[PDB]
């Protein structure tokens, strides 16, 4: 029925990862109930001697020592139960994080780039960590809320059965007051947390666009918009909370009534007004103190369960995002077992190719190209025409439902691990993932000779700007290669691709938004590199494509024109229109 | 601690709701202590009385105090949760408004820090953490202090020694124990922050570069160190819970020490009484119940360090100097704007030349202008100083024969309508994304713009009510540019600044948009920076220039006639 029930159900199905830790915490919480009963028994015993029998405190050293010993044991069990609770939640987060990263690597870059890199760190770091206090604290506490209270009654019932019924009488009442209206306002509370997180995205939306609010003079009208949005959330939340806080207040009433009723019953039983509830052996002062000391701890596990409310609330919201993430169906590219015989330039073939997104959407329409071995081809067209999809499909990142044969062998049947060793790629965005600039170049093979590193650095013209770096080739690129500019970070990506020989080189607009100097050095290295094997280059620099022997004009996901620059520039077709539009950029 | 003063002064707006929520927390805690203390005394008082004292006990007064302490504990708990939650949302609203008001005058320059989008997600998280100062820090600590004092004061009417040793133990562990555990875990909380950002740094690299790592066969060995950082990160969290387990076992040992001391000391005499019958239970049951107030004080002080760390971060941003100030004078916005530039640096200095004399452009009251630069040579920053993002350090920017700096902020935004390169799609309705330009405008007049600017596609399903931005219906560059032009048309300003229009667009949308400017902004002075030689024949007085210096200028025919730099643009490249 409720969404919050299939999310709390999902949370408990994840709790079996650490069930040994949850069973120890349940066993240690039962030991706490015994030590709470024993602690209250030595207090009640001592107080009776000191009040009724007027026994001096110096003759009560044995009960005092046993009371100190049972307090130290109580503190030890809390220490043990708190450390065991952490282990329960840590091993669950470690296993869910592994499942998220496993499922995020199987999907591949085709699905990772759907959301911003910050949207994935939120799911992995912040949202998986929001479940810890639910497994570390809330689940151990909700097991304590049934173990200790039913153990208190078992200890009071032998001494007096009327004090046991006072506590046990409110035992089923409390559950039907926070489950009649509490469940009614539990999913409403879950929606209020979604509204608070959505209201937090309305604030971030206004912060991200203050450059647009400034130029239009809407600064003083978005302060009111923040005020109106914040007042609407509070007004809506406080109407729900007027019912959700009844459970907190009702539980405080029944612990007040039970303490009062225990005091009234025992107090008037000593005065002789009442003569029931005992076994005709007479009510003692230790019997009344035992019930009165233990009356607060009958409700304390339930009163501490309301303290841990946000542990469950912030884990249900986290489980909301992690349940849909783990249950969206993705279309992975089929992987085979075949391997390519030789490292010579491959031949690419297509026959009614249909590139498909992981969500099932068709990216590129029917492609029927053919790239002989060692031949350098160019993909051109307007933005969103499927040029990067064709390169991503050849890389094995996208699934297709046509024919795409490498050296006569289908790409489904090729083993992805061994196919990509016959493959070098540059990509539209550099994305240097290693630590330093040297480790980024050596990403293809870290254990390569120093001479070969210098050969790749010189060919890609990375060596010329190395003196400008503070540390040289060992300069850390930092967060997203912020240390070095895009034009000189693209040359590190070029040196990375040229370090190892390949059978097919895929270039995805390698000189898109570089400065005019890196334009020269990248195309200097990449025009020479395109001659050594089969190459497929996506570009909009249509003036330089004179010596490339094949040009594909891709529009609407379909190759609509083929030929060389000599015959395509003058044919007055789709490429001439693209060339004419390109001639206006200065 | 001194960092929180600016944000404590924000509490003055709601000081009766914020102080009622602390008073209600104090009253609720005192009713829990006063109920168990009265109940403990009543048992031992009625036991020593026995059957003989049945008719001379006067139980009516405790009966009025046991029902009194029960109503104020169930109604005090209900309203303390209600009042302190309303109050929390009141200061969150006032923190969001205060931060937004301080961040806006310094929006372009003082806020453009490295990875601005990642900064703003950290600004919003800090505003949330400052909102936690009331319920998670101030209320537990102030409530515990007042409860201890009231208990100590009210329990001293029976015995000064017993009340001061009970209140002394509770005051020592309120003032000495929370600081001790914060200091103990300070080092473990520093590498926990170091290892958390190291994991986020390594995860982002491993996720963004998943295409590069799979092709070059490194995705397995870079996840190995990513999972090795988590092991170290999870180890630091284990040592942080190893200290929270200690602060809960020591709280139980201290509350045990108070009970043992009350049991031992109150039996030797409460006040002058040699044998206090019912007064031992009054002190023992006070020590049992009074330590409920001290439960949150160690975790409240722990969160105070997080709140302080957020208070310096927010104060670092907000307390910056807005480099642009606007006079408070009412001016009449003219129907014609004659923009003239005198010795103004059209582009931020490149290669530290420091000798680039400012340009001397002059735009008449109704004429279009196109500044033709070169791509990648230098970012414009001309429409930035023309919207007063910062003051021009080079020369004078006069706006209709008057300086731009002598214009009211409200009147400056009504005389200039700029379309930027980075057009923002607010997470709101399409109507709200367009009421931005004109705040009072008919719904049909709003819809006429969409059809007029070639955006009829957005009126198909839930037109003018569809959610744009993160909610859904994302737009591409071709149609997102049209929305920016749509804003500049509702914002009926005499001067329009076109920032790189038709950039990254196809040849079909560019022609549809350049024709839009030439027919929509016919009566307005536009100032367009393109580096694209398309449609410039309709722009009179083309300004072609390089190195931040005007090479030559004039109408399109005049540029071609003289066979200069502009002629090589069309003739060569
Ligand atoms: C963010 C800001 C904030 C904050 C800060 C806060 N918050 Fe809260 N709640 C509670 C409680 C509480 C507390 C106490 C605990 C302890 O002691 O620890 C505290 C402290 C706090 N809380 C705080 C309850 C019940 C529980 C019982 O008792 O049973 C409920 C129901 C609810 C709800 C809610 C909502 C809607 C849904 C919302 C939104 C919100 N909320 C918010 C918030
Ligand atoms: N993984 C994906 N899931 C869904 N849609 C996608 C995905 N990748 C690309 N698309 C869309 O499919 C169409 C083709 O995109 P793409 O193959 O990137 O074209 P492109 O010509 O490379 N674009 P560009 O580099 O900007 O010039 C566009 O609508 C894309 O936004
Ligand atoms: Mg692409």
């Amino acid at each position: 029925k409720s969404r919050q029930k299939e999310l709390t159900r999902w949370l408990k199905q994840q709790s079996v990862i650490s069930q040994r830790w949850l069973n120890i915490s349940r066993l240690l919480g039962f030991v706490s109930g015994i030590l709470i009963i024993a602690q209250a028994w030595f207090m009640a015993r001592i107080l009776q001697h000191m009040i009724m029998e007027n026994i001096p405190r110096e003759a009560l050293l044995l009960p005092f020592t046993l009371l100190v010993l049972t307090f130290v044991l109580r503190a030890w069990v809390v220490w043990l139960r708190e450390r065991v609770g952490y282990h329960a939640g840590q091993h669950i987060r470690f296993a869910i994080r592994r499942q998220v990263l496993d499922r995020l690597q199987q999907a591949g870059p085709a699905w990772i780039q759907g959301k911003p890199a910050g949207s994935w760190a939120t799911l992995v770091l912040e949202q998986i960590d929001d479940m810890h206090d639910y497994y570390a604290r809330y689940l151990p506490q909700m097991a304590l809320a049934v173990s200790v209270p039913l153990l208190i009654v078992v200890a009071i019932f032998p001494s007096n059965w009327a004090a046991a019924l006072i506590l046990l009488g409110t035992a089923p009442l409390i559950p039907l007051f926070m489950a009649l209206v509490g469940m009614g306002a539990a999913d409403a509370n879950r929606r209020n947390f979604l509204a608070l997180a959505r209201l937090s995205g309305h604030f971030l939306d206004r912060l991200r666009g203050m450059e647009t609010l400034r130029i239009f003079g809407r600064g003083e009208a978005e302060i009111e918009s923040i005020r109106s949005a914040s007042e609407d959330f509070r007004q809506r939340t406080m109407e729900v909370l007027r019912l959700a806080f009844l459970s907190s207040g009702i539980l405080e009433f029944f612990t007040s009534l039970s303490i009062a009723l225990v005091a009234v019953y025992f107090g008037f039983s000593y005065l002789g007004e009442l003569d029931f509830g005992h076994y005709d052996t007479g009510v003692t002062l230790a019997a009344g103190f035992l019930a009165l000391i233990l009356a607060p701890e009958f409700f304390q596990p339930l009163r501490d369960l309301g303290t841990f409310y946000h542990a469950k609330a912030q884990a249900v919201g986290a489980a909301d995002s992690l349940k849909t993430f783990m249950e969206t169906p993705l279309a992975h590219p089929q992987r085979g077992e075949a391997e390519l015989a030789s490292t010579d330039p491959v031949t690419i073939e297509a026959e009614e190719l249909f590139i498909t997104s992981p969500e099932g959407k068709t990216l590129a329409g029917p492609l029927n190209f053919t790239l002989p071995a060692g031949q350098r081809a160019v993909l051109v067209g307007r933005s969103g025409s499927g040029k990067s999809s064709l390169l991503n499909a050849l890389s094995g990142f996208l699934s297709y439902q046509g024919s795409l044969r490498i050296n006569g062998i289908e790409l489904r049947d090729l083993s992805p691990e061994s196919w990509r060793k016959h493959l070098s790629w540059v990509g539209q965005n550099p994305q240097l993932p290693a630590a330093t600039l040297r480790d980024n170049v050596l990403l293809a093979r870290p254990d390569a000779s120093e001479q070969e590193l210098q050969a790749a650095l010189d060919n890609a013209w990375v060596s010329e700007f190395l003196p400008l770096l503070p540390q040289g080739v060992d300069t850390p690129v930092g967060d997203q290669a912020a240390r070095l500019s895009v034009g000189q970070a693209q040359r590190v990506a070029v040196a990375r691709a040229l370090l190892n020989p390949c059978s097919l080189l895929l270039l995805d607009e390698p000189a898109a938004s570089l400065d005019a100097h890196s334009e020269q050095r990248v195309m200097e290295a990449l025009n020479a590199a395109s001659l050594r094997q089969t190459t497929l280059m996506v570009t909009h620099q249509l003036e330089d494509l004179a010596d490339w022997d094949v040009i594909w004009v891709m529009q609407d996901g379909r190759i609509i024109e083929q030929g060389r620059y000599a015959e395509l520039s003058v044919a007055g077709g789709p490429f001439a229109t693209l060339l004419a539009h390109r001639q206006e950029e200065i | 601690m001194r960092a929180l003063l600016p944000y404590l002064a924000l509490y003055k707006r709601h000081k009766w709701m914020l102080s009622l929520g602390i008073v209600l927390a104090i009253v609720t805690l005192l009713a829990s202590i006063g109920l168990l203390t009265l109940s403990g005394w009543f048992l031992s008082a009625s036991a020593v009385a026995g059957v003989a004292g049945l008719y001379s006990f006067n139980y009516m007064l405790p009966a009025a105090g046991v029902r009194g302490a029960a109503i104020t504990r169930t109604a005090g708990r209900y309203f303390e949760r209600l009042v302190s939650h309303d109050a929390t949302f009141r200061v969150l609203q006032h923190l969001r408004i205060y931060t937004f008001s301080k961040l806006l005058p310094l929006s372009p320059a003082g806020l453009a820090r490295y990875r601005q989008g990642e900064l703003l997600n950290r600004v919003v998280a800090d505003v949330d953490t400052l909102d936690h100062l009331y319920l998670r820090v101030i209320s537990p600590l102030v409530g515990a202090f007042v409860v201890i004092m009231v208990v100590t004061i009210g329990l001293s009417f029976l015995d000064f020694t017993l009340a001061f040793t009970l209140g002394g133990i509770m005051l020592l562990t309120l003032f000495l124990m929370p600081p001790l555990f914060y200091r103990a875990g300070k080092s473990t909380g520093q590498n926990l922050t170091h290892l958390r950002g190291q994991y986020r740094q390594q995860l982002t690299a491993w996720l963004q570069g998943q295409a590069e790592l799979t092709i070059f066969g490194a995705s397995d060995r870079y996840r190995t160190q990513l999972e090795n950082t988590e092991i170290q990160w999870l180890e630091a969290q284990r040592r942080q819970s190893e200290l929270t387990a200690l602060s809960q076992a020591i709280m139980l040992l201290i509350g045990a020490l108070a009970v043992i001391l009350m049991l031992w000391m109150a039996s030797g005499g409460v006040g002058g009484n040699a044998q206090p019958g019912a007064l031992i239970a009054l002190f023992v049951f006070c020590a049992l119940a009074a330590f409920e107030a001290l439960a949150p004080v160690t975790g409240a002080f722990q969160h105070l360090g997080q709140v302080i760390a957020s208070a310096v971060r927010i104060s670092d941003l907000t307390d910056q100097k807005p480099e642009v100030t606007f006079p408070d004078t009412q001016t009449r916005v003219a129907d014609r704007v004659s923009l003239t530039l005198r010795d103004v640096q059209f582009t931020y200095p490149e290669q530290s030349q420091q000798a680039l004399k400012g340009i001397s452009l002059q735009v008449n009251a109704g004429e279009h202008i196109a500044i033709l630069g070169r791509t990648g040579c230098g970012k414009s920053t001309l429409l930035q100083q023309l919207t007063r993002a910062w003051d021009p350090q080079q020369g004078e920017i006069l706006l209709n024969d008057s300086p731009i700096a002598s214009l009211n902020e409200a009147a400056l935004r009504q005389t200039i309508s700029v379309v930027p390169q980075r057009v923002h799609l607010f997470s709101a309705t399409l109507r709200d994304n367009l009421l931005l330009a004109s705040p009072g405008s008919s719904d049909e007049a709003l819809s006429e713009i969409l059809r007029r600017v070639g955006l009829e596609k957005l009126l198909e399903d839930a037109g003018l009510n569809s959610w744009l931005g993160e909610g859904g219906r994302q737009l591409s560059g071709g149609e997102l540019r049209r929305l920016a032009i749509a804003r500049a048309l509702l914002h009926d300003a005499p001067l329009v600044l076109l920032d790189e229009p038709t950039e990254g667009l196809d040849a079909t949308t560019e022609s549809q948009i350049l024709e839009l400017l030439a027919e929509m902004m016919r009566e307005k002075t536009v100032l367009m920076v393109t580096h694209r030689l398309r449609g410039l024949s309709r722009f009179q007085q083309i300004i072609v220039m390089d190195n931040g210096q005007i090479i030559e200028q004039g109408t399109h025919a005049e540029l071609l006639a003289r066979q200069g730099r502009y002629y090589q643009f069309k003739q060569g490249l």
